[PDB]
């Protein structure tokens, strides 16, 4: 039921999966967080499930609660 | 035995070793990774007359330093 | 026999072997298989049947079943 | 009470904290000691002491007593 404000990004729903560029998902964990410590970290954590499913396309399936909560 | 964590794992771990005793036995990361054939290696030793040997707990094969798995 | 139509393709008798470039793997094949992270498997092998040709042209000994057989 | 005063100075009140620029500390130390010397260890005093109030601006716990006394 959350499709409204995710259909208003441009964004397509493909197999019930939310497309979350991983360059969005950099700026908003660096907004918080500093990166260049945070590195070896993250890189570890989304191996398991890293996979090239587009030649330049990656989204991951990890919704932020910052991204549907308002304000 | 391939699963999330705290799946119940240990469970069937802890249920087998009193239901069989002695014969079940804990093995560490030595056996797959470590050369036995150089060195004193007592983990072959000890495997001698047993039913039973477990191995777990295997970490991050991608992480810095850690030693790929020779088959 | 077939060189009759496969001369048309592109096929060189060199090395008294006939097949085709890598390139056009990836994007029919590859595209669900990356070979730039996966791929290493094979390319240990595939660089002991590249030839000092050319540096950006790629020459694999692969052949599609399909792509003689009519489906 | 006094960190007002200390405020007009180049310090500015985040959280209660006192925020230091870190040029203001280098230039005083190095006004008598030769930083090439010993910069191995003031690096090494510096991340051993280092404290992180964000992702860009670096404080040190400490008010210089010229600082606040007067000369």
């Amino acid at each position: 039921p959350l499709m409204t404000d995710l259909s208003k990004k441009g964004y397509i729903l493909y197999d019930n999966v939310v497309t979350l560029p991983l360059t969005t998902f950099q700026q908003k964990i660096s907004k918080y967080f500093n990166s260049r410590l945070f590195g070896h970290d993250i890189e570890s954590f989304i191996n398991r499930h890293k996979k090239f499913a587009n030649v330049s396309d990656e989204y991951l399936q990890y919704i932020f609660i910052e991204d549907i909560s308002s304000p | 035995f391939f699963g999330e964590t705290a799946t119940g794992k240990s469970t069937t771990k802890r249920l087998l070793k009193s239901a069989i005793g002695d014969l079940f036995v804990e093995t560490g990361q030595t056996i797959l990774t470590d050369v036995l054939d150089k060195g004193p290696n007592p983990f072959i030793a000890n495997m001698h007359l047993k039913r039973s040997v477990f191995c777990s707990e295997l970490p991050d094969f991608a992480c810095s330093g850690s030693k790929k798995i020779r088959s």
